[PDB]
């Protein structure tokens, strides 16, 4: 897919906190 | 006596070297960053000037080409005036630090960063934003906190980019130059291919939490090798002045920012002025100070309009805080040109020319990692008589040329490559009209004379040049920004772009508190102005010329 | 809405757009004729700078290369500094305007004419003057009275040809501006080959004949879309001031402008003018500030000076009316270059020195029509020592740049083809004195000099720089003014040619009330001393020399 | 009525000539010497600037192309910005002169020195100086004394040449410049290629014996057509407060120099001026007037500061007269870059870089003679930063070009040739300190970066700059002037040299009196401490590198 298709990166700082928010919850 | 403190910057192991070289300077400081290094020197008066009204910042950043190992190229085989990428970078540097001067602060302050060693693979600038920082840091100067810098980058795989390399940034999505404190973001340059707001958002946060290793070495480095901070007092309020305009005649400010007409409001508000200076001109008791009632005034004119922005209140215009000025577009308004568009967003208005060429009219630039063609440029013209008044009428300045760089940013994605296109192109914007950002309309303007001339461009690109209003934790976001609100907000942004996502975005913030839903909220709404304003362009022309034009090899 | 005005100039359709483009300026018109579309701005500004005692009126015509589809050349492919076409092309249009504005008005004034299309076959100055007239009568800003200016060449089967295009100006014995107003003529710039003053003359009768339909367009747009005038005040004269030194002090003055030596003159004056400013200086504490007593005083001389050069009395240095200065020519001064002459005439000196090179040493002029070989170059230096004073050496300004224009106008007729003569050929006159005019004697010089250098010039060309005061139904014509006398004619006419025709007629007219018995009896007086001035150089050098110098290249 | 003077100057014939051209400037003579003819000009404002506190003097300097027969290369085919040999040949005729105009004579001067013919043989600089010496004796303005000026080359077997031609310098081992008056010796610029003291002395001394034929003939010239001289009266010295304030605090501004501490030093002189401004001056009557006071106290540090240096006291800074500062060497401090040094000396750092590139690298001189391919260079830069200071930063001024070709003389000696070396070299010296003789540091820096980067130069050259206080008939010579003590000299010389011998030397004497045994003494403590510079410099490196930079091509 082109870039704009593609979502949050795995680097963005709101993902790590939403998946240590889901690995602490 | 030299200082050496090492850091990582992502992967990159930085070197912040103070104590040996210019030790004459108020702070200097030798940075050298993945092979690239820089020597970046912070002087500052030590006296204010008598009659000094405004503070003297002064950047400069210079790339020596013996730093590349090559004998400067032209007639003289020296370097000469700043080339574009000296002035654009010392403009990048600039427009950090000077919101971060305590106000009332007059003395002369110069930066000159020079880089001195190169390995051609990275560019200079960031080491260059970390030597200010460190040079800020060091010499004392009234400066409020380290500053950090990173550029970032993006890859649909690797995911964002940290401090790209000139070999990772062919292959990216993504140039976006991001500086800012330990707890806000102060300045945002990027430009990209059609990338999300979110998208765009990310980038912002990621390099925010990524140059917080800058700051944590510039303190450290402060706290080892600083110099005593200077003894300089902020002038105190005439809070008791103040506190008298706003009754005295303070009621007739609020009823003279109900006028929508520039001459009426004006004269109005000029008669209060006058009417109160003498009423309490200079502090009461001897009523001796002249201009200090004026502008205890024009401080309560500040937040008065503001205050009303905040509330919710029409603008110095009529307006409400979603509305676009009416637009009037036109194309092919010059009968010989290959390419034209006048472009008029209320009284903002920008004719804008498309010349195309053959190969023998590409820009050499010589560059210090070597030398290229450009097969693109834009040029940017703010003659004075767009304001209604009398100037200069010489060489480009820093403004022309940053505002020019804008409107190349945001329209850069939809150019066509050489493979398909085999000709140059060289858009140039002049600024007939200015009460808003002219940079905005000079990327529809050149979008539109692109698809008039012939040029096979991607999609049209619009821009928009919107504000932020923050009052404690009220806040009001304008769009489509005036002249007159230019200097009256918090945060003043400029988004261009297609309908699929953002080619280019600028941010400057100069206060603390806005957070990421602020930003997102923003940027929705710079989105919506965007597409009514590309929704009206596609009703005059949609896509480009079926045929080259008729004046064009 | 735009109000759009079609009128035909001869043959020509001209439209003036006004109300679309640069509506913040104080008057701004569009102007399309014969394909060539020209934007003319001028801004005023409201009130005038606290101090100032002259008059700011500053003209920038800019000519924009994507107004021929093209894209600039040199290194930067930007538009820079103004070339020499720009600059004559300014100066051209400032000259017939500046005498127009009121006397006493300091407000600053910017004319801005920047040149948008072209097909590339006519000048686009006549429709820039156009322009400036439209936007000047719309602005509102005090001016008297709307200018017409047209380009006039001749054919000896056509007859006189109204804005001849490029080809036409191929094959026409003349290049003429003309500008003026309904009822006067106030600018003459003309290039001939040898024509009689009687073509001359016709010529610019013809040019006045045709203008005013442009003066009528223009009144009619004025009426239809013109700003409210501008609420400005004449200031008034002090009539008793200027009774009491013109009684008092009345026959002081003119018993020292009867001394003839310069320095026991001045230092004569300046004592009258310490009385002056003592007796009168003061009435309340001060009668009014020391530069209204020295204001009143330079009027009285002048008006007195004026009285005397019409009354028939001597001239500041003794001269007749009909006298030219004392001539002292000579050839081969130095001793390597490849032509010298210095010509002497009173207190003006011209050294001027002829070179010649091959087609390598061509200039190659960018031309906004294309790209041109200039094998003539004439460059005219005026250094501050000339006049005895400590200026500034440093790049040619308008004024060199215009009279070395002149100059080369004035002797082109007489250079020989590449044809016959396949050479470069490069002339610069050194003013070494200047107490007059220098253009005319760098015409001589010029002349000389490559007579010298062997260059196979058609004939000898004089120049001779004249004046003409005129003081209600008396007039004046004064020959070989002097520095002195420059501000104190009415008209400056400057007429170079040969023994058979003119090559240059330049004139600056200033007043409504001279006719074409004045001009004609004006051109007449200047024949007689061009002819004067062409016997006493024919005895120094009559023919080129039938051998080049020692180094042909 | 031309006047000419005819006189040998060895065995050359010099004309002057005056009365002919520019006979309104001050003062104008044409120098006709060895077939190269130079107009050279004065000009003198009557009466002094009000609010003028320096005496603004300046001389330009100019080689006219058509002298050489040549039409100018580049776009514009005219000559413009001066040339680096131009510059360097006004800074040489202004050296001379500056200071024999009496102290406190404030009249703006202007020297214009025009070259008008050559026949490419020999350099038009000696005629200028000629000119101007001539031109100063008969404009009239205080000027003591005429001066001479005379070029020196030397060969082992021929011995001393008095004006070598170009052809003569191709195989002279000096180059020597030495400008003086019929008394003393007031200017020497040399480059030898290493020869001793006393054959640099002694060239010294066969100029001054030389160029008194010039002093003669500009004595007659002056005797026979020179205008009355002005009558200017200096200010009579204020012996009242100069003694009232000399006896009050004369131990008081004593200590104050006995402290080393510059900032200590600074406050309590300060607190010295301050205490003396506050009695002696104001607007009661008595009161001295404003800061005449002020300035009688700089003028009472001054002699201070001389009498405690030639009394064998202790320096400002605590050094003896025989020191030299503490030297820091470094080579090879940045990665990428051919060669680069650091070299501090106390206060005075110089980051050299050298860069080497091929044969298309070469610089292009279109000298007067023809065009010259330069395949050395040397930049010299002096930030603002390098003094504490803020200011302008762009094009190099009249100062680094001057100081660029002192250390480009010093150099200049120990370069290979294109058949040892075929590559350009290109060494940029950056002053990132200064508190001293830069120029110096920037021969040491020269040296140690050619080596650093493998260039086979002939040896290690290093500079020391002196000075020399001579109080009647005592006198001091100072080694390692600092930037405070530069001011207080009487003499001001740089020896830059190897350990064999001198290899450039530039004096600029400002008194009269100082003997052939003074400058024996000053020379012979200039090679100590050259001896001493160069044994600290080869504990670092030695010799040229073992092979070409890796880097490097």
């Amino acid at each position: 897919v082109p870039a704009n298709a593609t979502g949050r990166a795995l680097n963005d700082p709101r993902e790590k906190r939403r998946l240590q928010r889901e690995a602490e919850r | 006596n030299p200082v050496t403190k090492q850091f990582q910057f992502g992967q990159s192991t930085v070197t912040l070297e103070t104590g040996r070289i210019a030790r004459q300077a108020t702070g200097a400081v030798l940075v050298t960053m993945d092979d690239v290094s820089v020597l970046v020197t912070v002087v500052g008066a030590k006296s204010p000037a008598e009659g000094r009204d405004f503070f003297p910042l002064s950047v400069h950043y210079q790339e020596k080409t013996y730093a590349a190992g090559r004998i400067p190229g032209g007639f003289f085989k020296r370097e000469g005036r700043p080339s574009e990428k000296e002035t654009l970078t010392s403009r990048l540097i600039d427009r950090p630090i000077r919101p971060l001067f305590p106000e009332g602060f007059m003395n002369e302050v110069q930066v000159v960063c020079t880089v001195v060693s190169t390995n051609k693979k990275s560019d200079p600038d960031i080491a260059a934003m970390i030597g200010t920082s460190a040079a800020l840091a060091i010499s004392g100067i009234p400066f409020a906190g380290p500053i950090g810098a990173a550029r970032v980058g993006f890859h649909p795989e690797i995911g964002y980019i940290l401090n790209p390399t000139y070999e990772q940034l062919q292959s990216s999505s993504l140039d976006m130059v991001v500086a800012g404190t330990e707890d806000a973001v102060l300045m945002v340059e990027s430009e990209a291919d059609e990338l999300t707001e979110d998208q765009m958002l990310g980038a912002v946060l990621f390099a925010h939490d990524e140059f917080q290793a800058v700051i944590r070495a510039v303190k450290e480095l402060a706290a080892e090798a600083g110099k005593p901070a200077w003894d300089w007092k902020a002038p105190a309020e005439n809070t008791v002045l103040v506190n008298a305009i706003k009754a005295e005649l303070g009621e007739a400010i609020s009823q003279a920012y109900t006028i929508t007409i520039k001459q009426d409001r004006y004269n109005r508000l000029g008669e209060l002025r006058d009417q109160a200076v003498a009423l309490f001109a200079g502090e009461e008791e001897g009523k001796f100070p002249a201009s200090e009632v004026k502008d205890v005034f024009g401080l309560l004119e500040y937040r008065t309009v503001r205050e009303n922005i905040v509330n919710g209140k029409p603008r110095i215009d009529g307006r409400d805080t979603r509305t676009v000025r009416p637009l009037r577009i036109e194309v092919g308004v010059l009968g010989k040109t290959h390419g034209s568009a006048l472009f008029t967003r209320g009284e903002t208005q920008a004719l804008v020319v498309a010349t195309l060429g053959t190969a023998r009219d590409a820009q050499l630039l010589d560059t210090l990692e070597g030398e290229r063609k450009d097969a693109f440029m834009l040029h940017y013209n703010f003659p004075p008589f767009s304001v209604g008044e009398c100037g200069r009428m010489g060489s480009p300045g820093r403004r022309e040329i940053g505002h020019g760089r804008l409107a190349r940013r945001g329209v850069a994605a939809m150019l066509p490559t050489q493979d398909e296109f085999p000709y140059t192109i060289r858009v140039v914007s002049e600024i007939t009209e200015s009460n808003g950002s002219s940079s905005m309309a000079s990327v529809c303007g050149a979008s539109l004379a692109l698809m008039d001339a012939g040029v096979p461009v991607k999609a049209p690109v619009a821009g928009i040049a919107m504000g932020l209003v923050k009052e404690g934790e009220k806040f009001a976001v304008l769009t489509d920004i005036l002249g007159d609100e230019d200097h009256l907000g918090d945060m003043d942004f400029k988004v261009a772009g297609t309908d699929k996502g953002v080619t280019a975005l600028q941010m400057d913030i100069k206060i603390n508190g806005i957070t990421e839903e602020i930003m997102e909220i923003a940027l929705g709404q710079a989105l919506e102005a965007r597409l009514n304003i590309l929704g009206q362009m596609n009703q005059v022309i949609a896509k480009p010329r079926a045929e080259l034009s008729e004046n064009a090899p």
